[PDB]
RNA sequence: AAACUCCAUGUAUUGGUUACCCAUCUGCAUCGAAAACUCUCCGAACACGGUGCAGUAAGGCUUUCAUGGAGUGGUUUGCUAUUUAGCGUACGUGUACCA
RNA sequence: GAAGAGACAUAGAGGGUGUAGAAUAAGUGGGAGCUUCGGCGCCAGUGAAAUACCACUACCUUUAUAGUUUCUUUACUUAUUCAAUGAAGCGGAGCUGGAAUUCAUUUUCCACGUUCUAGCAUUCAAGGUCCCAUUCGGGGCUGAUCCGGGUUGAAGACAU
């Protein structure tokens, strides 16, 4: 048994100011350490999220925003 | 209020994948397939194998922090069937039955334009 | 080889004794101790021993010793001025090892008889020997006065699992030259018994029993 | 047919409590056969798993004479979405377990 | 040089389960004693262990001094290596022109006299300005920004 999920940092994801409520969700990553750090493994993430999630209105249930 | 993951049910024929990732898709949480629950080799794609696989995914989705999922249904796609397998419905239903909340169910079967040559030949698979 | 600077240890002993006697003073009979450690020594894989060295005088003249034996050594102990007991009671008293441990704690040293070597390992065996004050049987023809004085001036080396062996050396109310002789002879004997000589010993710290922290070496 | 595992009373030292018996580091004999070409025999093979012996003791180094009493018969390693169970159910070694 | 994984020194930690005493106990031998408490232990019960005092600290992580025989990675240039040239324009800063929505911050970034044509391009360069003592001409500065004297590029403690 290793359980690699007890060793990640659980970050948080925001949105740009050109939106409504900007709390998208969390992100499970790694504990950043030395020897090939896991801090820059969070620089290139890409998140697909629906516009109705980012606006609160179901009129944009389509148009998923990346 | 709710911590959201991505469910990503790959429902082909011959198998069924329930691959919950993080919201960005890069980090994997409890990929459990239908062949991991039954050992008969002809019911890997069966609804019973998919429902057991989905509830084992929800067993690890809890005790890591995931309380809700965005469901992405996947058939084989490409030059293949484009129709979801028999286990996608059981896997999706078992996720709801297990307490994990659902949101924005979407079909993400890879759909080409016209494309490379589908396998089988001119006269197709004739049995 | 003696790795001890004589003038420096003499000055350290004189200042430590001045601290224990003149600067601070109490009616408590304090006991200077040698707690000698071990460096690069592994107790488990290396053979050990339980040995008895002698001293020029008593490390602490108020240290209780008990005797078990025949009525002859009982009456000799009565002439000595030390309490004496019988042996039939101990046959019943073997049952409560808790009480045996309590009496071993209350009487911090024991002596026995050449007839009691028959009954000791079945009745007084476990708790007393765990306490480790090994009883050397006296001789009825030999002087019990002399044996009592011997146990007054014995030192017990019991090398155990811990790497720090601590034994009392003497006092402050008595003279000082014999105390320095005691400490020097004790460290010389320890160096002789150590199987790597001075390599095993890492320090030699003597501290006036009610005093502060300091490291000699 | 009975055998043997243990407790106490204790004789030489059974000794030195993290108490002989936790003991394993190590070598020295091998637990015989699937309802196997039905079975059986010899032979190529060092043993097809636990006990015995020794040097090493997280007691300082041998196991000492003895007697009395407590004490057995079963669950087999598998398959199957009947899974708090439906079929199937070698013996020789210790396990797990029960009353 | 820097970062990371160290280890050894470094000096200070405290804490550590069954039982059951008077404390959730891994320690020494102690027989009573410093004192803001008559509190703690003591002759008392009960505990594999008696309890203030650690006094050597089994076994330590955590550090901030300050380290040194390392292991990896990443940089520096001056050893070494490669190439070129008649060692001619390198680096840094500027001035000008533009874009920069200057916010009175070169805050920033690009450009630095040449592209219809098989012509021509040389005399410390003309001009401007200063000094000649100007004897027909001569010498500065500018023209042609300043500074650093690292020829320029690559590569680098690897390679050789």
């Amino acid at each position: 048994v290793v359980d690699p999920f007890t060793r990640k940092e659980w970050f948080d994801i925001k949105a740009p100011s050109t939106f409504e409520n900007r709390n998208v969700g969390k992100t499970l990553v790694n504990k950043s350490t030395g020897l090939k750090s896991a801090s820059d493994a969070l620089k290139g993430r890409v998140v697909e999220v629906c516009l109705a999630d980012l606006q609160g209105s179901e009129d944009h249930s389509f148009r998923k925003i990346k | 209020s709710q911590v959201f993951g991505v469910a990503r049910i790959y429902a082909s024929f011959n198998d069924t994948f329930v691959h919950v990732t993080d919201l960005s898709g890069k980090e994997t949480i409890a990929r459990v397939t239908g062949g991991m629950k039954v050992k008969a080799d002809r019911d890997e794609s069966s609804p019973y194998a998919a429902m057991l696989a989905a509830q084992d995914v929800a067993a690890k989705c809890k005790e890591v922090g995931i309380t809700a999922v965005h469901v992405k249904i996947r058939a084989t796609g490409g030059t293949r069937t484009k129709t979801p397998g028999p286990g996608g419905q059981a896997a999706l239903r078992a996720l709801a039955r297990s307490g994990l909340r659902i949101g924005r169910i979407e079909d993400v079967t890879p759909v080409p334009s016209d494309s490379t040559r589908k396998k089988g030949g001119r006269r197709g698979r004739r049995l | 080889m003696s790795k001890i600077t004589s003038s420096q240890v003499r000055e350290h002993v004189k200042e430590l004794l001045k601290y224990s006697n003149e600067t601070k003073k109490r009616n408590f009979l304090e006991t200077v101790e040698l707690q000698v450690g071990l460096k690069n020594y592994d107790p488990q894989r290396d053979k050990r021993f339980s040995g008895s060295l002698k001293l020029p005088n008593c490390p602490r003249p108020n240290m209780s010793i008990c005797i078990f034996g025949d009525a002859f050594d009982v009456d000799r102990a009565k002439s000595c001025g030390v309490d004496a007991m019988s042996v039939d009671d101990l046959k019943k008293l073997n049952k409560n090892k808790k009480l045996i441990k309590k009496l071993s704690k209350k009487y911090n040293a024991f002596i026995a008889s050449e007839v009691l070597i028959k009954q000791v390992p079945r009745l007084l065996g476990p708790q007393l020997s765990k306490a480790g004050k090994f009883p050397t049987p006296v001789s009825h023809n030999d002087d019990l006065y002399g044996k009592v004085t011997d146990v007054r001036s014995t030192i017990k080396f019991q090398l155990k699992k811990v790497l720090c062996l601590a034994v009392a050396v003497g006092n402050v109310e008595m003279e000082e030259d014999v105390l320095v002789n005691q400490i020097l002879m004790s460290v010389n004997f320890f160096v002789s018994l150590l199987k790597k000589n001075w390599q095993n010993v890492g320090s030699l710290v003597v501290k006036s029993s009610m005093g502060p922290a300091f490291r000699l070496y």
